[PDB]
């Protein structure tokens, strides 16, 4: 009858339609590789789809996936062990190597464009006229780091123009340079600005900008990283 | 085997509990101390109900159904047959869940990410307590909990809805619906919006977020941005999930009339009682 | 304690965004609205412009035609009294013709000829504001998904108060405007037909509608999580990949075996929604016109 019919349909498009969505998420990551690089051998029931190719605007070119796979970059990691599975020990120091909860992506070396072709991230001092509409006004405050000391002051806010909101802070250090601490990482408070992610003493270590006007998507990847991997690294020094 | 950018993050670290003893997967799963407790828990809850399925004598999925203590058990034990194994298996679920939260715990710990998730999932586990633990619990009896079957959990929800007439006229049933159903079309949104502008028309460049924000804002006069609808689906799920529960604990409790006298506290009040006219006099 | 991202802690303002323009006339957009401060703390705080132009206009007018119409009854319902009309608001009700009438146009305006009209109006605001979502997005250069998505929704609404009234024979089997009487409907509906938990595509829509409300948290939390390496650009971790994208995959990975990509999560999410809606639909289609019992229809598998 007419309603078996409808369900028995239904139940082979529903699988049609997981095949389509679960491919559609193997285009990122896969194929699957072993701890040493090479495709590993069980990839599992679904094959890689068909690429797709999107077109970035502002002449940024194309990216088709799914595409080859490589991390772009050192990896300061090696084995603790003889078989699969394991964690792997960080070779150096893995704040400073990025690896862990302190990785970043090799991604473009290039700032985000908004819609008009122009940086999407600015600091405020040269977005016009943005300003501070509602909440605690962070500009100027010390900030104080995880070990409980001042590790520098607040000197402008980065603040994303097409959705108008605050992404970074730019804090001075002890020697005058700067540095952007994400948004997400510091509690304003009323007269301090605290990170607990990172202690003082690795204020200096955050990476550092190329042009102090703008922010690349690999630069944000290496702040980000960084000040994240504070949470796990810098746990001898916190203290709360 | 390892999705191709997975090895720099797989590091040692994280942990709550056992340092580094159970710290590595099996496959792409973490294990943790927590992926321990959760397997033991679902292996013995699975066990358990696979032995209730022999002690009730089926190995039929649409049939098998593990019922708890009835009601002049009270808050007692009950012997395994007549609803222990339920009483058993609804502690191993509780185990299994909460394992499974701290071992989120755990990952997002190794990942430096936030703890949004776990946070979330709690409050799918306080739901499940409310109809297994807390509801029943004040109620005076294992008995008013739902049983452990595909078609009989069911039944429950249709005794114990119409127990209080047409449960529609639960106010905290109505809120939860709202945002159920909220959700349901903030998700439809969402998801079109982020794929109508990575997923051009043919031969057109990427979109931005500024397209997203502009289109919502040509067809309703409003966008509440990409930071905001994450943080809406989170609200809409989560609030839905509390005023379910809400709506479940006060019935049989503070309230057990039927649901749509409720609505009289309106109607009567001194100021229009009895005005003639209307549906209402 | 560490901050968590659901509210902001500082907003900014800049001059008013009036959007992008590819294709759209810019002639039909109004200005801005004002800004709140209290939206703000959550999401944007502009509002506006929005944009108008002669579908918009007629789904903005044909709605508000839907809407009171039914108030109008309302209130004749209340005797025009203002006191009784609060009171009573939750009981009034402009409800279908008698099933006498068939698919008949005859019935009195008090007994039914009321509700065709309001009926009417919901018809051509709806559909011409469908035809806006579609617009709007081909302006813009965008593709059409949030009109086919919404289409969905209409799927089930063409259903209940439409497609099968006419199907069945009669409006009376159409859906009272009322916010009680419409839960009176809704539990009676399920009643003639033999309990609906067993229609299967009953028991598919929850799955979704629950499924929705589980994946949203998900990711809305994940996104939440991985918000501190920029995670809600999503469109730009799509076109090249972070941290933020990468954790997130891990986490769920680590946590359940298998994982999504920044844009492939958006098509589970896109397609858990419209399946609500979807099988919904046909569950309440079959409905009557070809199951009188879901419990009997049950019984025989079929
Ligand atoms: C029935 C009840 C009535 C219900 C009516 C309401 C229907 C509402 C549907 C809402 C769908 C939203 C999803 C959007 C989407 O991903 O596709 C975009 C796609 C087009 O996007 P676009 O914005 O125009 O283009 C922008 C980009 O260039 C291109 O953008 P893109 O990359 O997003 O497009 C990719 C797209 C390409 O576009 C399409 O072709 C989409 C077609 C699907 C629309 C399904 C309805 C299913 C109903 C149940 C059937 C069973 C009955 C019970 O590919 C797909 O996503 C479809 C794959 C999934 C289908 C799997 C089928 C399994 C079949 C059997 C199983 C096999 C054996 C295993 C065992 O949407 C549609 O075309 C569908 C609209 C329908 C128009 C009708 C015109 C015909 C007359
Ligand atoms: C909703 C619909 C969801 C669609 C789900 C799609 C699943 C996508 C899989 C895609 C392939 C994929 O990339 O993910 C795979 C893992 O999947 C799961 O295990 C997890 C799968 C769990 C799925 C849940 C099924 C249960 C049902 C739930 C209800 C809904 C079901 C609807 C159908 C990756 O899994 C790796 O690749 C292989 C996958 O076939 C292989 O399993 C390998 O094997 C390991 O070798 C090690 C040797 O060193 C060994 O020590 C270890 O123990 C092994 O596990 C894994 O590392
Ligand atoms: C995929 C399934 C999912 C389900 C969960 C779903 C459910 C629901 C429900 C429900 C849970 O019952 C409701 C109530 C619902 C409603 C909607 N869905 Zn809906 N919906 C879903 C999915 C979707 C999707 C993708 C879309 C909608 C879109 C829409 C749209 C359809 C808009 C529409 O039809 O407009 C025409 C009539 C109007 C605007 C006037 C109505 C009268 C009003 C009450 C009077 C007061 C307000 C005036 C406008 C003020 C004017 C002042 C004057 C002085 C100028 C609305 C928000 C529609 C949209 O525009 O989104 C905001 C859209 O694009 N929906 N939707
Ligand atoms: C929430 C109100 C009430 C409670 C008592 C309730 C609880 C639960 C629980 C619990 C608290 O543990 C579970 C696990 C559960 C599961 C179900 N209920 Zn359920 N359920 C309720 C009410 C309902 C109603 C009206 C309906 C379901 C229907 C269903 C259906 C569909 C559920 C769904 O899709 O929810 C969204 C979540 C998703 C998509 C994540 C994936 C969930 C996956 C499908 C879980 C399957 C559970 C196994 C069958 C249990 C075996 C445990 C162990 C032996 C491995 C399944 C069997 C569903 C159905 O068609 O069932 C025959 C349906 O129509 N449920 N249900
Ligand atoms: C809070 C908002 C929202 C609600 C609406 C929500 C609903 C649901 C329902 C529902 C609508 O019924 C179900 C069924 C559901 C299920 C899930 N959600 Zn869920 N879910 C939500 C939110 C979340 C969040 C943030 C998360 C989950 C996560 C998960 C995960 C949790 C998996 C888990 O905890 O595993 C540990 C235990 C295991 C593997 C086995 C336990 C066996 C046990 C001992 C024996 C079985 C006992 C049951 C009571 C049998 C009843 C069956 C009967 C009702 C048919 C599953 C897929 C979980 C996850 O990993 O997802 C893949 C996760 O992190 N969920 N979820
Ligand atoms: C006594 C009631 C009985 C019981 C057995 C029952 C129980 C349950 C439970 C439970 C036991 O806990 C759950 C969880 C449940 C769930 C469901 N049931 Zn259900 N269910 C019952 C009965 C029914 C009935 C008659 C129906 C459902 C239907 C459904 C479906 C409905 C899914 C849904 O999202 O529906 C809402 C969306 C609609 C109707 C689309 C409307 C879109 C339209 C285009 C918008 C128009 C907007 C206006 C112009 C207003 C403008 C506003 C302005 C401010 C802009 C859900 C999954 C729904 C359905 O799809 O059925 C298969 C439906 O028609 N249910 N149901
Ligand atoms: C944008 O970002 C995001 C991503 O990526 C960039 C993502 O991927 C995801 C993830 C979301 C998806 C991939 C969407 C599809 C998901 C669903 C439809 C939800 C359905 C989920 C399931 C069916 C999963 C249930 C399966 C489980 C729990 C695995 C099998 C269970 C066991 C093996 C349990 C036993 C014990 C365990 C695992 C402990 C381990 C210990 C030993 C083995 C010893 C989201 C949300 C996201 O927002
Ligand atoms: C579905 C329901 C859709 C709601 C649509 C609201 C209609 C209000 C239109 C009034 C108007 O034209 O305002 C002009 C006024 C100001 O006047 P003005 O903009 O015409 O000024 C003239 C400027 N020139 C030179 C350029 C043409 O500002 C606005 O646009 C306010 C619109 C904000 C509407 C906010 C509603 C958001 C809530 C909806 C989210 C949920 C979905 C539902
Ligand atoms: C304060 O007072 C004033 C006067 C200012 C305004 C107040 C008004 C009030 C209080 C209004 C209240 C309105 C309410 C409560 C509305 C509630 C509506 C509900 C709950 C609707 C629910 C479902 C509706 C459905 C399913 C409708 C489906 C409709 C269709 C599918 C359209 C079908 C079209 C038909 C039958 C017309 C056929 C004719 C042609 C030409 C196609
Ligand atoms: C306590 C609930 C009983 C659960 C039974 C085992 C669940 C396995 C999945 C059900 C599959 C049903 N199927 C396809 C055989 O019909
Ligand atoms: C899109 C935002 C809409 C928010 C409203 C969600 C539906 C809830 C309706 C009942 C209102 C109860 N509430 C939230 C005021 O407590
Ligand atoms: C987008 C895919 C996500 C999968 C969620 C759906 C799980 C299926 C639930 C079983 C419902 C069974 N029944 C009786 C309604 O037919
Ligand atoms: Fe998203």
């Amino acid at each position: 009858d007419l309603a078996s019919l409808a369900i028995y349909s239904f139940w082979i498009f529903l699988a049609g339609l997981i095949y389509y969505l679960q491919t559609e998420n193997m285009r990122e990551g896969y194929p699957l590789e072993n701890e040493d690089g090479t495709p590993a051998a069980n990839q599992g029931p679904f094959p890689l789809p068909k690429p797709k190719t999107f077109i970035l605007p502002h002449g940024r070119g194309t990216l088709t996936v799914p595409g080859p796979e490589s991390e772009d970059r050192p990896i300061a990691l090696a084995r603790t062990a003889v078989s699969e599975g394991f964690p792997h020990a960080p070779t150096g120091d893995p704040m400073k190597d990025g690896v862990g909860p302190a990785s970043w992506v090799a991604r473009r070396d290039l700032p985000e464009l908004d819609g008009h072709g122009h940086n999407k991230i600015k600091p405020m001092k040269a977005a016009a006229g943005f300003h501070v509409s509602a909440g605690k006004n962070p500009i100027g405050l010390p900030v104080r780091g995880c070990d409980l000391e001042i590790a520098g002051k607040v000197v402008d806010i980065w603040v994303d123009i097409p959705e108008q909101m605050a992404r970074f802070l730019e804090v001075e250090l002890k020697d005058g340079s700067t540095r952007l601490l994400p948004m997400q990482m510091v509690k304003v408070q009323s007269n301090r600005v605290h990170v607990n992610a990172l202690s003082s003493d690795l204020f200096a270590g955050i990476p550092t900008i190329k042009s102090p006007t703008e922010v690349t998507l690999l630069e944000e990847d290496k702040i980000c990283g960084y000040v994240a991997g504070g949470l796990m690294y810098a746990a001898p020094k916190r203290k709360s | 085997a390892l999705l191709s950018f997975e090895r720099k993050y797989r590091v040692p670290g994280g942990t709550l509990v056992g340092g580094n003893l159970f710290d590595f997967w099996v496959g792409p799963f973490y294990v943790g101390f927590f992926g321990v407790a959760t397997f033991f828990f679902a292996a013995l809850g699975i066990i358990l109900i696979a032995w209730s399925a022999v002690l009730q004598g089926t190995w039929n999925p649409q049939l098998i159904s593990v019922y708890p203590p009835a009601l002049e058990y009270g808050l007692g034990g009950a012997p395994l047959a007549k609803g222990g194994l339920w009483q058993i298996i609804t502690i191993c679920a509780t185990g299994a869940f909460v394992s499974w939260a701290l071992r989120e715990v755990e990952i997002c710990r190794k990942l430096g990410i936030g703890y949004h998730i776990p946070f979330a999932f709690a409050f799918a586990i306080l739901a499940y307590l409310t109809l297994v633990l807390f509801r029943p619990v004040m109620m005076g009896a294992w008995g008013y909990a739902f049983p452990y079957g595909i078609w009989t959990h069911l039944d429950w929800v249709s005794n114990t809805g119409y127990t209080y007439g047409n449960f529609h006229y639960n106010p905290a049933h109505m809120i939860a619906i709202s945002f159920f159903f909220t959700n349901a079309l903030a998700l439809a949104l969402h998801g079109a919006l982020v794929l109508s502008a990575a997923n051009p028309e043919k031969g057109k460049e990427m979109r931005t977020p500024d397209h997203e924000d502009t289109f919502f804002r040509d067809l309703v006069g409003y966008s509440i941005g990409t930071l905001g609808i994450h943080r809406l689906g989170l609200l809409l799920s989560l609030s839905a999930v509390f005023f379910s529960a809400l709506c479940m604990i006060i019935t049989g409790t503070i309230w057990f009339d039927q649901w749509v006298d409720w609505w009289q506290w309106w109607v009567k009040l001194p100021w229009w009682a009895n005005i003639p006219g209307g549906i209402n006099g | 304690a560490e901050y968590q991202n659901i509210f902001s802690q500082v907003q900014v303002r800049g001059p008013a965004d009036l959007g992008m323009t590819e294709d759209v006339n810019l002639a039909n957009r109004s200005g801005v609205g004002p800004f709140s401060t209290l939206l703000g703390w959550f999401g944007n705080a502009q509002l506006g412009p929005i944009y108008l132009g002669s579908l918009g206009v007629l789904s903005l007018f044909s709605g508000l035609m839907w809407f009171f119409t039914i108030g109008i009854w309302f209130w004749y319902q209340a005797g025009w009294n203002p006191a009784v009309f609060l009171r009573d608001l939750f009981f009034f009700s402009l409800e279908p013709p008698a099933p006498e009438y068939g698919l008949s146009f005859a019935a009195p305006l008090k007994e039914g000829g009321l509700w065709l009209i309001a009926s009417f109006f919901m018809f051509v605001a709806v559909w011409s504001w469908w035809g806006r979502t579609y617009l709007r997005a081909q302006a813009l250069g965008m593709g059409k998904h949030t009109a086919w998505a919404f289409l969905s929704a209409i799927w089930l609404w063409m259903v209940l108060g439409f497609i099968r009234p006419i199907l069945m024979g009669s409006w009376s089997e159409a859906v009272p405007y009322g916010i009680f009487s419409h839960l009176d409907w809704t539990n009676n509906f399920s009643l003639v037909h033999g309990n609906l938990f067993y229609n299967p595509f009953h028991g598919l829509s929850i799955a979704f509608l629950y499924g929705s409300a589980h994946l949203f948290a998900m990711h809305g939390a994940t996104i939440l999580a991985v918000s501190r390496f920029g995670g809600e650009r999503e469109l730009e971790q799509i076109a090249d990949r972070g941290t933020a994208a990468e954790r997130a995959a891990l986490f769920w990975r680590w946590t359940m075996g298998f994982n999504a990509t920044m844009e492939g999560i958006h098509r589970w999410a896109i397609w858990m929604a419209v399946l609500v809606t979807l099988t919904g639909g046909i569950g309440i289609l079959l409905s009557g016109t070809v199951v009188d019992n879901w419990y009997v229809w049950g019984q025989n598998h079929g």
